[PDB]
RNA sequence: CGGUAGGGGAGCGUUCCGUGUUAGGGAGAAACGCGUGCGUGAGCCGCGUUGGACGAAGCGGAAGCGAGAAUGUCGGCUUG
RNA sequence: AGACAACCUGGCGAACUGAAACAUCUUAGUAGCCAGAGGAAAAGAAAGCAAAAGCGAUUCCCGUAGUAGCGGCGAGCGAAAUGGGAGCAGCCUAAACCGUGAAAACGGGGUUGUGGGAGAGCAAUACAAGCGUCGUGCUGCUAGGCGAAUCAGUGGAGUGCGGAACCCUAGAUGGUGAAAGUCCAGUAGCCGAAAGCAUCACUAGCUUAUGCUCUGACCCGAGUAGCAUGGGGCACGUGGAAUCCCGUGUGAAUCAGCAAGGACCACCUUGCAAGGCUAAAUACUCCUGGGUGACCGAUAGCGAAGUAGUACCGUGAGGGAAGGGUGAAAAGAACCCCCAUCGGGGAGUGAAAUAGAACAUGAAACCGUAAGCUCUCAAGCAGUGGGAGGGGGACCAGACCCUGACCGCGUGCCUGUUGAAGAAUGAGCCGGCGACUCAUAGGCAGUGGCUUGGUUAAGGGAACCCACCGGAGCCGUAGCGA
């Protein structure tokens, strides 16, 4: 009929889902400055992570078409 | 009548009031509405956006994006209507009958709408089958085929679509077939 | 559908106004001012009646006290207290004040009970 | 089932009895589920014809009448202020689209629960077509008073087809309503104080409405 | 079982719609003015040398719904 | 020619704003100005979508979907195909050639895409399709007519009340001294048009009009497409940037061909640009007729219920008010007194005049008269708890109401502050108007329905509501990974 929640593509390009509901993302610090970091300091940054508890109030609110489960 | 237009109600519980903010302190919400003192949340208009974090860089933007979708790359959709080998054994079929994705819409546990429509059905063997009946799929998977095969079933894998391809295209494969099939 | 304010503030009004009635000046007149005095009336009413109770003893120590002088040299209200205790007695205040104006004739005979 | 309807003829005698097993909610929610759908029957029935104007919408305005400051009074933005009267309305009535939605099993079992309630102040009659070769008030009359009815009290006649001799005999009259499986509400059914049915009807509505 | 910001829970009342061409009403309605009545209170229930035709309660529903303040605002009337 | 509320088309084309600044961006191709035109306009009969399977003009709605993507990858912007419905219509020209003309040009011929025409030779070409001016009727509109059924009593008036009857294909409305199926005008139903308009039908007669082989010869809309460059607009900001539209400068090919299918090449598929017209579904209301309101009832509702865009203000553009209610019926008060008038007191009228015209119900502030108690040695946010003396009344009275000798206690209200009686803010008083609402989506809770998984959307549907249809789609049944 008329408005429609819009996506925030912003988030969407940053947060996705599992099967189950949670939210992930990508840490920081792995697109220049690699040589004075231990490769023990990069493995951590590579792999996937869940989102803080903190932060859903501002992804939830920015992607509502993005389906999650609180309770896990 | 029993029920009559003067003896109905609501369920309790089902049909709240709604608070009316601005009709004394002895409602609840006072005078200012529940919002506090005077700010930036109680002004009358849009407010902050959501992930604002007061000129601090937000959590969208001090972080990567995804693999892939940074760029442009198209993320991958489902290529088939998967269904397991359990949900089969509870439809209730026999001895005769065949499996399709016309036969699971009647029986209504496959529902596609949509995209969905155009694709073909696969097999992916999570559970049993002892009913000995025949299979009408495209595609199957490593463990569907060690399962059917031994229930004494009757798979058919469907041709599906053609791809049309240049004409000296195939000769190359066409040498290669040749070459592999006089050696072999 | 408009609703006007009809007589919803009038016969409140007339409420908060009948309790106005024996005011001075602008006080019994507006009700801007009925309002404000109203609350002050009944938070008076509500402290004095807790004022009313200390109020009455605060009297009727003074009778008492006032109505045993009499009776006997370097004697008093204290002394008076400390002797019923000791007797086992379980008057208060309230009888023995309206006893000494009263019937004052009982308390000379209640001081010789005590002696 | 519990309570047989008994049938009557053109006449005042009885024929013979059936009965109707309809498909009722419990009583745990019977009396609710029956509310909601009389709600939505009226909410969508109303019109949304309540308009005013806002203070863009009011004619006048757009000037400031005096500035801001050097003034003894309140500052004041457009004479055609809801402050003001002949001004704006805050937040007034607009036409509205009132409808809403309601699910097809739900008023459904609204309506057979409600018919089902009505069985001990209904019964059923035989077709009385061809005993009106003509419209004529008087007579339709005479049969509710030998089937014992009464005109100044509300009523229900329920059938399949209203022929033109039969319905312009009762269109007149206020309180008798006819109707048919296309004009079958909700509404006139908890209205009514005695309802009547035929044998094509309590076929009709054992059917749509069963208990298997 | 003190309580501001603030949150939850339970309720009163206004105008209109359904039952409703309701009950009642020139044997005096709404309103207005009253009260040794009732309620935790918002208010209810009653009365009449006013008034002169409308209109509850109950079970439910919807809002242009509750004002003491905005150098608010319209009109009317004081002070000096 | 000019006028014409909005919608529509074309041309010029903002800014505040949002991005928490701001220039790319957004606001926005909006507003406003100019021009033009219709009841609709515009668009429109594939040089098209699509992808190896197929659709077959345009437009609108549901949905795809807030998906694919675009974006200082920031704010934010935002498709399309498939699918489901409403509504359905396709036609006329340029050119080859044949005649007529110095040419221009006229007539015939022809108009298509699994290529079609011209060209020749065979056939048999066109009756049943589409049109349709004289006018002839059909049906409606533009004035109307017929039209059933009640009496009395109730003391101003009876439609109400009580009692007794009646009509209904008519209990839709309005009016009538007071509320009406049976008093009036009317309604159901029926009848009715000289003349004019419109929708249909018929009618001239000229009318557009039907097929098989031979040919890869002659035609297929040119300063066009395309290219280079500078820009615009397509959801898409120059990005790999196609497709579409323009300025400058260059500049093709004719079915053995050309364009498109998101740089480009190759193959295949689809289609035939550079000429034009075209109804319906759709959008709007200065208005017309009918109908309906959980719309307002004189501070409301259109600014305007009276000579309202008036009065008034302004050089002008332009801005812009306020004022409603006697009574069923004026029967609007003969006459007498006061009396220069105005005005008042009786009389008379009326149910009511204490409804008497400046007149209906007539709250509050404000100005007063009379009665009961009471203050001139005081002092105080004005009250409150005690309550001397005096007074009062349809109930009763050890009660209740009014007054208040004198004692004690008590630092105006909101706003908002670490903290305000505060000499911080706001209110001259009374009454009215006056503020978290609405639509559409996301998430959560509560209640209900179904669970044989659930549900329809648009759209139809006795006017609506609503019975019953409509399963296209959406949610939930497999995840991991770029
Ligand atoms: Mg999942
Ligand atoms: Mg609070
Ligand atoms: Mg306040
Ligand atoms: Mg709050
Ligand atoms: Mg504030
Ligand atoms: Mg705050
Ligand atoms: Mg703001
Ligand atoms: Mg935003
Ligand atoms: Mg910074
Ligand atoms: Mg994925
Ligand atoms: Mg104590
Ligand atoms: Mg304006
Ligand atoms: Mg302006
Ligand atoms: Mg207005
Ligand atoms: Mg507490
Ligand atoms: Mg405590
Ligand atoms: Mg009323
Ligand atoms: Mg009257
Ligand atoms: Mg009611
Ligand atoms: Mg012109
Ligand atoms: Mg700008
Ligand atoms: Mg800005
Ligand atoms: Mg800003
Ligand atoms: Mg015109
Ligand atoms: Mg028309
Ligand atoms: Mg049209
Ligand atoms: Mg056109
Ligand atoms: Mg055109
Ligand atoms: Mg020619
Ligand atoms: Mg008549
Ligand atoms: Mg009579
Ligand atoms: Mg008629
Ligand atoms: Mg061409
Ligand atoms: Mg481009
Ligand atoms: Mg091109
Ligand atoms: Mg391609
Ligand atoms: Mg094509
Ligand atoms: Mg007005
Ligand atoms: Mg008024
Ligand atoms: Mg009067
Ligand atoms: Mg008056
Ligand atoms: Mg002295
Ligand atoms: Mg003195
Ligand atoms: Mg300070
Ligand atoms: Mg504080
Ligand atoms: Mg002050
Ligand atoms: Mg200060
Ligand atoms: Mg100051
Ligand atoms: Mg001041
Ligand atoms: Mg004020
Ligand atoms: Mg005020
Ligand atoms: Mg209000
Ligand atoms: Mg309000
Ligand atoms: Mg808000
Ligand atoms: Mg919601
Ligand atoms: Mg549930
Ligand atoms: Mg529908
Ligand atoms: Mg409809």
């Amino acid at each position: 009929k008329g408005y429609k929640m819009k996506t925030h593509k912003a988030s969407a390009k940053r947060f996705r889902v599992t099967g189950k509901g949670k939210i992930v993302r990508r840490r920081a610090g792995k697109q220049h400055l690699l040589a004075k970091k231990n490769t023990k300091r990069k493995n951590r940054l590579s792999k996937l992570i869940q989102v803080d508890r903190s932060d859903y109030d501002n992804v939830i609110g920015a992607l509502p078409y993005l389906k999650v489960n609180r309770k896990v | 009548t029993r029920f009559r237009l003067d003896n109905l109600g609501p369920q309790p519980g089902s049909r709240k009031k709604g608070k009316r903010k601005g009709r004394g302190h002895a409602a609840g919400q006072g005078g200012s509405c529940g919002f506090g003192m005077r700010g930036q949340k109680s002004r009358s208009g849009p407010g902050i956006m959501r992930g604002f974090e007061g000129g601090q860089m937000p959590l969208y933007r001090r972080i990567p994006k995804l693999r892939g979708i940074a760029g442009g790359m198209r993320a991958g959709l489902p290529k088939y209507v998967p269904i397991n080998l359990r949900d089969i054994e509870v439809a209730g079929f026999k001895e005769g009958e065949e499996v399709s994705l016309e036969s699971l819409k009647a029986k209504g546990i496959i529902n596609p709408s949509g995209r969905e429509r155009r694709l073909p059905l696969k097999i992916l063997g999570e559970g049993e089958l002892s009913t000995k009946l025949q299979i009408k799929a495209r595609a199957f998977s490593g463990s569907a085929k060690e399962k059917l095969e031994a229930a004494g079933c009757s798979v058919t894998v469907l041709p599906g679509r053609k791809k049309y391809i240049k004409e000296s295209v195939r000769k190359n494969l066409a040498r290669a077939d040749e070459y592999f099939a006089k050696k072999r | 559908t408009r609703v006007k304010r009809g007589y919803i503030a009038r016969r409140r009004r007339k409420k908060i106004r009948f309790f106005a009635s024996s005011f001075r000046g602008a006080h019994s007149r507006l009700t801007r001012t009925i309002a404000q005095q109203k609350i002050r009336a009944l938070v008076s009413a509500h402290r004095d009646r807790d004022r009313q109770k200390r109020d009455f003893r605060r009297l009727w120590i003074t009778r008492i006290n006032a109505a045993i002088r009499e009776r006997g040299v370097y004697y008093n209200y204290s002394k008076f207290i400390h002797d019923l205790y000791k007797r086992q007695l379980l008057l208060n205040r309230k009888i023995l004040a309206q006893i000494a104006i009263l019937n004052p004739n009982c308390i000379y005979m209640i001081y010789n009970e005590i002696i | 089932e519990l309570i047989p309807l008994p049938i009557l003829n053109f006449s005042g005698e009885k024929v013979g009895e059936t009965f109707l097993n309809l498909k009722t909610a419990p009583s745990e929610t019977a009396r609710a589920v029956v509310h909601r759908g009389l709600i939505t029957h009226l909410q969508n029935k109303r019109r949304g014809t309540a308009s005013t104007l806002t203070r863009a919408e009011v004619r006048g305005g757009g000037r400031k009448p005096y500035p801001q400051k050097k003034t003894g009074r309140a500052r004041r933005g457009s004479q055609r202020s809801p402050l003001r009267p002949g001004g704006g309305v805050i937040f007034g009535p607009k036409p509205r689209d009132w409808t809403i939605k309601m699910n097809k099993k739900e008023r459904r079992l609204a309506l057979s629960t409600a018919i089902a309630s009505a069985v001990g102040n209904s019964f059923v009659v035989e077709e009385f077509a061809e005993n009106f070769e003509k419209p004529k008030t008087k007579d339709f009359i005479a049969a509710m008073q030998r089937w014992g009815l009464d005109p100044a009290e509300k009523s229900l006649f329920f059938l399949m087809d209203l022929v033109e001799n039969v319905e312009k005999s009762g269109r007149n009259i206020r309180t008798l309503k006819l109707l048919t499986p296309r004009s079958l509400n909700l509404f006139d059914v908890l209205n009514a104080e005695k309802l009547v049915f035929t044998e094509g009807t309590i076929q009709y509505l054992n059917q749509r409405y069963g208990v298997d």
